[PDB]
RNA sequence: UCUGGGUCGGGGUUUCGUACGUAGCAGAGCAGCUCCCUCGCUGCGAUCUAUUGAAAGUCAGCCCUCGACACAAGGGUUUGU
RNA sequence: AGAUCUUGGUGGUAGUAGCAAAUAUUCAAACGAGAACUUUGAAGGCCGAAGUGGAGAAGGGUUCCAUGUGAACAGCAGUUGA
């Protein structure tokens, strides 16, 4: 689930470049 | 105070006039660094990457005449360094530059 | 304070400005600045150039 | 700290050149921990490496 | 001074005051304003002051 | 500097009683302020300050 | 200092020549619609007109501000009959 | 003391000539004591398929690869390197 705090930071990490670049699809860590 | 942030517009055309084609944008970076240097007196000046991109948006020689930046003096008490205050310069997009002062924005 | 002339653009050529030009047919023309000379020699219609007096009168402007 | 071998392995794995290989800048030490193509594939599953899309060469102008 | 080049009475008829910062064609601001009439900046300025 | 239209009173010339446009220069000359007096006495070796 | 000088802005000057958007029974014509219109309406259409001597630049070595901002009685090195 | 003598070493020149052929780099972060030069990301560029791309022949012979080093070399530098 998402709240304002989670989406507000997620916007920053999903964008990995300037306008016209692919958005990040996932960042998952596994052990 | 000492954590103040302000809003500026920079006559890049004024500070670039005369330099060669392939030095216009790097010299623009140097002159915005020296602008922040003489404004906040902070030896440490950091330029946001989005601001650099905004500088180079029209190649190396067609540098924009006017850039609306925003300076922010922050505390460098995060590590042992000789300088305790630094200035971030962040790009502020605007639609026009007419009737723009230097305005004291809050935090 | 001398005799006043009007340019290719119909402007106000104050004494000590611009140039005059002569032609074989006998016509004498005066020009305010080299922009007017270059416009005239290229055979450009003054009534079509936006900023000349003749255009302003043809379009009733002002 | 140094990521040329990992970038080479990622370019060979993804069948794209080193131009189209994106290593996450903030998260570096796990990429440096990768030394084999198997760990590279684990990271490409984990999303820490992304193949970048092709630079567009539009033909609408020509059409 | 004894030559006729000196001992000359000087009586000026006209003094040029056009712009030297480029090809000026107006002597003074009043002549310019009368010549070219109201403009857009003057239009909006007289709009602000009604 | 600028230029001046004026009249000529030069007898025997082609330009007698004819207009001329002549280049002139402007030099701003605000009034002086006298603040001292110095004296010089003539010497065989030159002119020394007394 | 009766402050000062900067940095933006404003005004002047000047250069070029009328910006984007919008409107138009302007527009060579062309493609569709006629319970419809009785001569109409919907698109495509370079170019033109109004908005528009507009837009943009304008000192870095141009002129004047008294508008806004912060900065400035600070550093270092020597010098004696 | 000579032989434009033989061998070796050392001066001025001189911190001088110079390190200018082939368009061009910039920002942030990391590591590290140290960053113009390394790496990663962002940006701007160039080679423009008769390439600065991908593989061979002759020739080189371990230069290939992993890890570590900052002695010397890479005519500046280096955390990098044939
Ligand atoms: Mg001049
Ligand atoms: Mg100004
Ligand atoms: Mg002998
Ligand atoms: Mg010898
Ligand atoms: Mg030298
Ligand atoms: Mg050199
Ligand atoms: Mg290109
Ligand atoms: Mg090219
Ligand atoms: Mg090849
Ligand atoms: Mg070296
Ligand atoms: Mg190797």
């Amino acid at each position: 689930i998402m709240n304002q705090e989670k989406l507000a930071k997620l916007q920053a990490q999903v964008r990995i470049g300037g306008k016209g670049t692919a958005r990040r699809k996932k960042k998952v860590v596994h052990r | 105070n000492e954590v103040v942030t302000r809003e500026y517009t920079i006559n890049i055309h004024k500070r670039i006039h005369g330099v060669g084609f392939k030095k216009r944008a790097p010299r623009a970076l140097k002159e915005i660094r020296k602008f922040a240097m003489k404004e906040m007196g902070t030896p440490d000046v950091r330029i946001d990457t989005r601001l650099n991109k905004a500088v180079w948006a029209k190649g190396i020689r067609n540098v924009p005449y006017r850039i609306r930046v925003r300076l922010s003096r922050k505390r460098n008490e995060d590590e042992d360094s000789p300088n305790k205050l630094y200035t971030l310069v962040t790009y502020v997009p605007v639609t026009t530059f007419k009737n723009l002062q230097t305005v004291n924005v809050d935090e | 304070m001398k005799v006043e002339l009007c340019s290719f653009s119909g402007y106000k050529i104050y004494p000590g400005h611009g140039r005059r030009y002569a032609r074989t047919d006998g016509k004498v023309f005066q020009f305010l600045n080299a922009k007017c000379e270059s416009a005239f020699l290229s055979k450009r219609n003054p009534r079509q150039i936006n900023w000349t007096v003749l255009y302003r009168r043809k379009h009733k402007k002002g | 700290s140094m990521l040329r071998l990992q970038k080479r392995l990622a370019s060979s794995v993804l069948r794209c050149g080193k131009k189209k290989v994106w290593l996450d800048p903030n998260e570096t030490n796990e990429i440096a921990n990768a030394n084999s193509r198997q760990q590279i594939r684990k990271l490409i599953k984990d999303g820490l490496i992304i193949r970048k899309p092709v630079t567009v060469h539009s033909r609408a102008r020509c059409r | 001074q004894t030559k006729r080049r000196a001992l000359e009475k000087i009586d000026l008829k006209f003094i040029d005051t056009t712009s030297k910062f480029g090809h000026g064609r107006f002597q003074t601001m009043e002549e310019k304003k009368a010549f070219m009439g109201p403009l857009k900046k003057d239009r909006i300025a007289k709009e602000e002051g009604a | 500097m600028t230029h001046i239209v004026r009249e000529v009173d030069r007898p025997g010339s082609k330009v007698n009683k004819k207009e001329v446009v002549e280049a002139v220069t402007i030099v701003e000359t605000p009034p002086m302020v006298v603040v001292g007096i110095v004296g010089y006495v003539e010497t065989p070796r030159g002119l020394r300050t007394f």
